[PDB]
């Protein structure tokens, strides 16, 4: 949440040659100090011949700010004949990219173009440079005899890269194959060891790389990002990549095998061309030990207020979970077009509370598009979404944007102080600012006063002026600081004690203080460790009772204090800051003595009272709930009388009521603070004698799940009364109930059918639905409706079969829909009919045969259904026109359901039955 | 592949 | 005791299907500029009339992917200068076409990067000799002569680059913000075709390419008619095309080949307004989609505020179908060209700001014409008002696009919008932003789903029974044209063969058995084969 933003150290470089468009930390196993890496592509040399060769250069953090560039190549083009070039640096983008372990540090030049061994080329198959204080090795894994856009010759190899812990180098490459993309991970030694200035494709031993794959996984650019954490089991670290052109432009995130170079998880963009996968980087944000997928979407679009879409950007915050999955979340930008995702930078644990920290970079934001930086912390719970801190580009314009936060990196103390610092870097205005993290202190605020109940006619000290003895009350206010990293031992503050302070402008103020008549007096303080608590106090009076009135409203001191700067190390001298959640003031109340009389203190009688109004809850949504309470008084004046409602973990707090007039208008105010939710209301301060009260209190709980029978609210009202100071805790309890509205709904396709019967023939024996005749479907729903679930249901389905040993609406095959499985007593489709090729009315089951079918259902929640599918045909011999009048049937058919259990037990349930027809209605048409 | 298979 | 007025300052009037406004001014929405005086936490109701205005003039812009793969869909593009004037003349006095065409940026990864110096002039490592690639060239400005349009546009031949993608969202852009150079009349109905071949590179793409400055929606196209920071600067985002296409009141057509399309129908999904129209058989030119398009892209109203101040909130009611007003809403959908519309707005401030004009538009999308407002204002430790959710205090007042007493509820209906452009599917209402279905026996996001909801036969039969017969309900009730559109067409006494559709049959009042069938074939196609002749009683 802070690191100074007033003195920064600022890097600048040479004019359009994007310095800082790649950043880092270079820290020497064999040097006490360290620098900072600045990529500058662009930046010409002194290479012969060479035009915007790039470099990257090795800044001294010595406050001198010199950057001068750091030697990898020197040389120029080698030649392949004698005018026809092997290689052409000029242009080549070096510095692009920088990565630096110990003492050893890869840097690329992915815009570096190669001539093939064979014909006429010029493939930008990318190149790097590792360097180890004065060795210094090339290597191209993309530069081999497998060429063309095809193999890797568009490779750009370099375009983003990385180290792993055990010394490995993940590399990515997008144009590799048709710009599929590829990863490469060679280990160190081996890319050192195997160096051979005379070779140009070099074979390492254990090579790791993403080989080529079917066409149409093209353009997807896998290698544009690359982080890497452990995501398998165990082991070492696992390759993180980006593929921003992945799924039709939508995006996409790979993770492989740090040892196999084998899938293991994916990850997918929501939206098209938002280019999920810009940016990548894997951190552990909540401190439990296992990394978390951070993907970036700059140009993603998500609906503005007034629901039209905005491209804000978007970061994707997926955090590892111990069974191998994640739980992910998202977090959109602020601004239009700020490109929000852009470019996501961890560091260390920038308050040192224990957690890891992280900052997102809206480059093109802010004002005059100088470009943000976002700051977000970590907590138990996960990460807190919201910019603890923002740091702001603060430089012109020049040609293009700034692009301040367009790289950055942090995770390291590039100094004394123990917090992590960050490099932001902006190659519009060719610079990088190195923001040091700032120390955090602690302080914990004190104070007591001796008599809270101040004594109107106690004469116990004497006044300075003139020797009388005024109702006398002494103050102390302790204050005890801590630290952590370099800033202890001279800890200056600055309290300030406030005497009766409800006293606005109205100028009564009741309190004064001692040797110097009034009601604001200040101090200078003093202390230095994390338990050392230096003290201090003073003396107060109250005015005598003959110049003032008040009839008790407590005099609150208020003590407030603030710390000063030069208080930190030399280096610029960096002045540290409370925590994040700190409150600067304590209050603490005096009362004064009235009505607790010749007892001489008040003792109250509380007491909680509440009702069973609407005594129960369905499991399901969120059900309205109010609590009618009573808290009365019958002893003395209770002062600082205050209701606790302690609710559980469904519950939650709305407000109190005002929509009625018997109910009162509390003071409530919800507030988890400690391990326990709670509502806490002002019952007044001074809660007079025989004071009765009555209000609601609105909630809305959820469910626990099967969390047995019932939920309970625990009632007491507590006061800062020496004495009789609490009420008997009320615990009140209301009961989960159960409540499933499921109902079957049923419909049949053709309704009706008119038999006259379009091109029909008689077969001896059919073979075809058209043969047979039209295709009659019945439809069947059991959808759950009714808040609370059920776990286990029948469906009954009652089909008309036969007439007098006549078919008519003939079952073929039949579907289902959700958690259901069927069964026919009779055999379906028992004549192979299978699909193309070259009384006086209603039919029901209780006058014809019956082919039922039985279903076995369950668990249908909230909102869900489960359908049945029946298709059948119309035999057509629904046709005896020679005799009588056959003219008009109603073929139907019915299905009845049993909800027969429910996933809570000790509840109580009663069986929920019902059931439903559907008939189709076949007719001689004309007649 | 590419601009063209 | 507070004078919260609203005069209506103009009021040019709705021109009556009146496509050439000869010294008319042709103008589409009424009330052409109104002003609000404002109350501290006061409302003022008014209203806006829009008309789609009978033979508005078209202009007609082709942008053509010309890279070779582009090579098998030529030639017959002659189509165009011909073929965009007649299927269009029906529906325009005055068309104005043009045409310009695009291949890659010309540079490092793209572009035949120099493999022997001699293939400047490209695909002759194959050989063909097709020309050298471009990005982006004007060849032709919006004009009258279709037959000088008929022969620049054979001229043409493919070029040819390595990327599958082929950007082109470069030209869209281009073609958008070079009003001058492409001719695009602030009176006409604008058109921009995008014809391709296959993929398209969006924005960040170009860093492959080294170049990592963002495009600034600039016009860059001079006198050599090339988009001169085409190698210099990124292909442009969703956002800025959506923007500037907006702005220019431009409407995007993407007319591709069969293999590319859903590619082109979800990017249409993100740049609303956009409709993509297939373009094979052979391929140079297939049913016009044009036509087909500029009907679609004019068959819904839509309005759009722009520089609306933070204090005041409009809220919506829009009477699309005969005085029918649908509240909290401002589009209405299925308006065949000429049909009128009226919505009320609702501005309101919450405790006037400061003084100032602070004028602002409200228009329908695609067209010039606009209602200004201008607005003026007549001002001269713990709150318990919350709960929470954008509730202000004194007594909670929430911000704009947010109603209800906790302030929970939304104004936005675009969430309740259906795959179809429905408003939940046409069977609930958008209820803060989410649907609550007057069950017909459905349920589902947006009421979509309703598996027991009766057979189509029953949905269509009131259609034949209104618009082949006069006499249904939908025919009662003055609604059975927006109301049911499909497009019905007695077939031949006999039955379709497209098996994988479905034929219906009922009886009408006058007891004979009428028989149809619902069909959909590519465009989503709806329609309708009654059996001429019903099967009625004999005597
Ligand atoms: C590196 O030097 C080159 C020239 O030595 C600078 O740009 C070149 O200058 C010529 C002459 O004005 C211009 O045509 C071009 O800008 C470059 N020439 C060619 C052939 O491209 C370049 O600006 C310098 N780079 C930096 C970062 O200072
Ligand atoms: C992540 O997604 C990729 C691409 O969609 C999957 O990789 C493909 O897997 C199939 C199945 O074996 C292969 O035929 C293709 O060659 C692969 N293509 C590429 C580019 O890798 C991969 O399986 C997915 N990984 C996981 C863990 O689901
Ligand atoms: C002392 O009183 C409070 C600290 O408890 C300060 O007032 C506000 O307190 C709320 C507590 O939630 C914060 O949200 C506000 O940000 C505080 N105000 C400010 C300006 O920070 C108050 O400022 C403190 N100091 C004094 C002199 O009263
Ligand atoms: C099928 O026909 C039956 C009657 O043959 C219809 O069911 C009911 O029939 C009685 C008897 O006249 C009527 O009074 C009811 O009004 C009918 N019910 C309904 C809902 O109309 C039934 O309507 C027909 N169903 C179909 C799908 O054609
Ligand atoms: C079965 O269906 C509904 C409850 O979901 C009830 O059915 C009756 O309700 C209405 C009559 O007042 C109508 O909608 C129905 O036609 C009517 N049908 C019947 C058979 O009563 C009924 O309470 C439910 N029955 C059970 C046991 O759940
Ligand atoms: C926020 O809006 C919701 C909209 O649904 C309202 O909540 C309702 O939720 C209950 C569901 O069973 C209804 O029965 C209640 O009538 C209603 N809640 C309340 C307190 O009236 C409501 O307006 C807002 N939510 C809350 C908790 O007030
Ligand atoms: C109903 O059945 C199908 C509905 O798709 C249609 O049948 C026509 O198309 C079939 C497929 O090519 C052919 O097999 C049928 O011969 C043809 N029908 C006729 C009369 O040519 C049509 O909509 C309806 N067909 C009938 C016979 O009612
Ligand atoms: C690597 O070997 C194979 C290939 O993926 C696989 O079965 C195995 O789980 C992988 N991991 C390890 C540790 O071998
Ligand atoms: C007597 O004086 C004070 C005056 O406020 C009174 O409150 C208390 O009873 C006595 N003081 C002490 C220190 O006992
Ligand atoms: C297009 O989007 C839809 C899903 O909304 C689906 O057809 C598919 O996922 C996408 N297809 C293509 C080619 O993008
Ligand atoms: C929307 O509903 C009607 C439409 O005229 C009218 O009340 C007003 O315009 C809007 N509603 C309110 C409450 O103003
Ligand atoms: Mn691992
Ligand atoms: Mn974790
Ligand atoms: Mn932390
Ligand atoms: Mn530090
Ligand atoms: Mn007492
Ligand atoms: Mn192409
Ligand atoms: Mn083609
Ligand atoms: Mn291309």
């Amino acid at each position: 949440f802070n690191l100074d933003v007033d003195s920064p150290a600022e890097y600048s470089g040479p004019e359009g040659s994007y310095f800082g468009f790649a950043v880092d930390f270079f820290v020497p196993s064999a040097s006490s100090r360290m620098f900072l890496l600045v990529g500058a592509p662009k930046a010409n040399t002194t290479q012969p011949g060479i035009v915007e060769g790039g470099q990257v250069l090795k800044c001294d953090w010595s406050s001198t700010r010199r950057c001068q560039p750091i030697e990898f190549d020197a040389t120029g083009n080698r030649d392949y004949a004698k005018d026809d070039p092997l290689e052409f640096k000029s242009h080549q983008w070096f510095g692009a990219s920088v990565r630096s372990k110990q003492d050893k540090i890869l840097a690329c030049a992915p815009l570096y173009h190669w001539r093939t061994e064979m014909k006429q080329e010029r493939e930008p198959v990318g190149t790097c440079f590792l360097q180890d204080g004065t060795k210094t090795v090339e290597y191209a894994p993309c530069r081999s005899q497998d060429i063309d856009a095809d193999g890797q010759g568009f490779c750009q190899g370099g375009f983003s890269i990385d180290f792993t812990k055990a010394d490995r180098v993940l590399l990515g490459g997008p144009g590799s194959f048709y710009w599929q993309g590829q990863l490469i991970s060679d280990q160190v030694a081996e890319i050192v060891s195997k160096y051979d200035p005379n070779v140009y494709s070099i074979k390492y031993n254990n090579q790791l790389a993403t080989r080529t794959a079917q066409a149409i996984f093209d353009d997807s650019y896998l290698g544009y990002s690359v982080a890497v954490g452990d995501f398998n089991g165990d082991g070492i670290d696992d390759f993180v990549s980006g593929v921003p052109r992945a799924a039709r432009t939508l995006g996409m995130v790979y993770i492989y095998d740090g040892k196999n170079m084998s899938s293991l998880y994916n990850f997918t963009g929501e939206q098209m061309a938002a280019y999920f996968g810009f940016s990548v980087a894997a951190t552990d944000i909540n401190g439990d030990d296992y990394a978390d997928v951070f993907i970036g979407a700059p140009l993603f679009m998500d609906r503005g207020s007034d629901g039209k879409l905005q491209e804000v950007g978007q970061v994707s915050v997926s955090l590892q979970r111990a069974s191998g999955d994640f739980q992910t979340t998202k977090l959109n930008g602020f601004e239009v077009f700020a490109r929000f995702g852009s470019a996501i930078a961890p560091l260390g644990d920038l308050d040192q509370d224990g957690f890891n920290d992280i900052a997102i970079a809206a480059p093109y934001g802010g004002e005059d598009k100088k470009g943000i930086v976002y700051i977000f912390n970590g907590r138990s719970t996960g990460l807190n979404a919201v910019p603890s801190q923002i740091l702001e580009g603060q430089w012109a314009a020049r040609s293009m944007p700034p692009s301040f936060g367009y790289s950055m990196k942090g995770a390291t103390d590039i100094d004394k102080n123990g917090y992590p610092d960050l490099i932001v870097g902006a190659f519009g205005v060719d610079r990088a600012i190195l923001y040091r993290a700032r120390p955090v202190i602690t302080v914990n605020a004190g104070l007591e006063v001796y008599p809270s109940i101040l004594n109107q006619d106690n004469k116990t000290c004497s006044l300075p002026g003139t020797a009388l003895k005024v109702s006398c009350f002494n103050v102390r206010f302790c204050l005890k600081a801590d630290g952590k990293g370099v800033l202890p031992r001279k800890l200056n503050f600055q309290v300030e004690l406030l005497l009766d302070k409800l006293k606005q402008k109205g100028a009564i103020r009741r309190a004064l203080f001692l040797y110097s008549r009034s009601p604001s007096h200040s101090k200078n303080m003093t202390i230095s460790r994390g338990g050392l608590m230096q003290c201090e106090e003073l003396i107060a009076y109250l005015r005598d009772e003959s110049e003032f009135r008040d009839k008790l409203t407590p005099i609150t001191i208020f003590m407030e204090y603030r710390l000063d700067y030069r208080t930190a190390a030399d280096t610029t001298g960096l002045q540290p800051i409370l925590n994040q959640f700190t409150p600067a003031n304590i209050s603490r109340q005096a009362h004064i003595l009235l009505d607790c009389g010749e007892d001489n203190v008040c003792k109250p009688k509380l007491e909680v009272s509440v009702d069973s109004d609407q005594k129960k809850i369905y499991i399901g949504d969120d059900n309205p709930l109010t609590l009618i309470v009573k808290a009365q008084n019958q002893g003395e004046g209770a002062y600082e009388a205050e209701l606790i409602v302690s609710i559980p973990l469904q519950a939650d707090f709305i407000g109190v009521v005002r929509n009625n007039e018997a109910l009162a208008r509390l003071s409530c105010a919800f507030k988890t603070e400690n391990q326990t939710r709670q509502v806490v209301c002002d019952l007044g301060n001074p809660m007079k004698a025989g004071t009765q009260l009555l209000a609601g209190l609105r909630f809305s709980v959820h469910q626990q799940s099967e969390m047995d029978t019932s939920v309970k609210f625990d009632l007491q009202i507590q006061s800062s009364n020496l004495f009789d100071k609490v009420s008997p805790v009320v615990s009140h309890k209301v009961d989960l109930a159960v409540l499933a509205a499921v109902e079957i709904r049923g419909v049949s396709s053709p309704d009706h059918v008119f038999l006259p019967i379009p091109n029909w023939e008689h077969k001896e024996n059919p073979e075809t639905e058209e043969d047979v005749g039209p295709v009659v479907q019945h439809i069947y729903e059991l959808r759950n409706n009714g808040p609370s679930s059920f776990s286990k249901a029948m469906l009954h389905l009652q089909w008309p079969y036969k007439y007098n040993n006549n078919t008519l609406l003939y079952i073929l095959h039949y579907d289902i829909d959700g958690p259901m499985n069927c069964t026919s007593d009779m055999e379906i489709n028992p004549l192979r009919i299978k699909i193309s090729s070259l009384d006086i009315h209603t039919l029901g089951c209780g006058v014809a045969q019956c082919l039922k079918i039985v279903c076995q259902v369950g668990r249908l929640d909230r909102g869900k259904s489960a359908i049945l599918y029946v298709k059948s045909l119309l035999w057509t011999e629904t046709f005896m026109n020679k005799e009588n009048q056959n003219h008009s049937y109603s073929l139907k058919s019915s299905a009845s359901f049993n909800v027969i259990e429910f996933p809570y037990k000790n509840l109580p349930i009663e069986d929920i039955t019902n059931s439903t027809l559907v008939t189709t209605n076949v007719t001689w048409g004309i007649q | 592949r590419g601009d063209f298979v | 005791e507070f004078p919260v007025s609203e005069a209506r300052v103009l009021e040019d009037r709705p021109l009556s299907d009146k496509g050439s406004g000869d010294s008319s001014q042709v103008t589409q929405v009424s009330p052409q500029r109104i002003a609000l005086r404002l109350r501290p936490d006061d409302s003022k109701n008014f209203s806006i009339q829009v008309r789609q205005v009978e033979d508005y003039p078209v202009d007609i812009y082709y942008l053509m992917d010309l890279s070779y793969s582009m090579k098998d869909d030529l030639w017959s593009i002659q189509n165009l200068g011909t073929k965009l004037a007649t299927q269009m003349r029906k529906l325009t006095s005055n068309l104005r076409i043009g045409f310009g065409a695009f291949v890659d940026k010309p540079v490092s990864p793209y572009m035949y990067i120099s493999p022997p110096e001699a293939l400047e002039n490209p695909c002759y490592d194959m050989k063909t000799t097709c020309l050298p690639m471009f990005g982006y060239k004007h060849v032709l400005t919006l004009t009258d002569q279709v037959t000088r349009f008929n022969e620049e546009v054979k001229k043409q031949s493919v070029s040819r680059n390595r990327d599958a993608p082929e950007g082109g969202f470069d030209a869209i852009m281009q073609a958008t913000v070079c009003d001058e150079k492409i001719g695009w009349r602030n009176d006409a109905s604008h058109l921009l075709v995008f014809t391709t071949d296959a993929k398209t590179h969006i924005a960040l793409d170009g860093r492959l390419a080294g170049i990592v400055q963002p495009n600034d929606g600039q016009c860059h196209v001079g006198s050599d008619n090339h988009y001169s920071a085409s190698t210099t600067m990124d292909y442009p985002s969703l956002g800025l095309m959506t923007e500037k296409l907006s702005q220019k009141n431009i409407n995007l057509i993407f007319a591709v080949t069969e293999n590319v399309v859903n590619l082109y129908q979800n990017y249409s999904e993100l740049i609303p307004g956009t409709t993509v129209g297939v373009l094979s058989m052979d391929s140079s030119n297939v049913l016009q989609l044009i036509v087909d398009a500029y009907g679609k892209i004019r068959s819904k109203v839509e309005l759009e505020v722009r520089d609306l101040p933070e204090e005041l909130s409009l809220s919506f009611n829009a009477t699309c179908l005969n005085n029918e007003v649908i509240p909290g809403l401002k589009s209405c959908m299925g308006l065949k060209i000429g049909d009128t519309v009226s919505f009320s707005i609702e501005a309101k401030v919450r405790g006037c700001p400061q003084e100032k004009e602070k004028s602002f538009t409200i228009k329908p999308v695609g067209f010039k014409d606009s209602l200004i407002v201008q607005v003026t204002f007549d001002c001269d430790k713990g709150e318990m008002c919350s709960g929470h959710g954008q509730c202000s205090c004194g007594d909670c007042l929430c911000d704009s696009d947010w109603t209800g007493y906790y302030c929970n509820c939304t104004t936005r209906t675009d969430t309740c919008m259906s795959s179809n452009g429905l408003l939940c599917s046409g069977r609930g209402k958008c209820e803060c932003g989410s649907c609550v279905c007057i069950q017909p026996g459905s349920y589902g996001d947006t009421c979509e789903k309703c598996p027991t909801c009766p057979d189509a036969c029953t949905f269509k039969k009131e259609c034949v029974e209104c618009k082949k017969f006069d006499r249904e309900p939908y025919m009662t009730e003055n609604t059975c044209n927006r109301y049911c559109r499909d497009e019905i067409e007695s077939v031949k006494e006999l039955k379709d063969t497209g098996k994988d559709a479905v034929n219906c049959t009922y009886k009408n009042e006058d007891d004979c058995v009428v028989r149809f069938q619902y069909y959909e074939d590519s465009s989503g196609k709806s329609i309708l084969y009654v059996v001429e002749e019903p099967e009625c009683p004999k005597g």
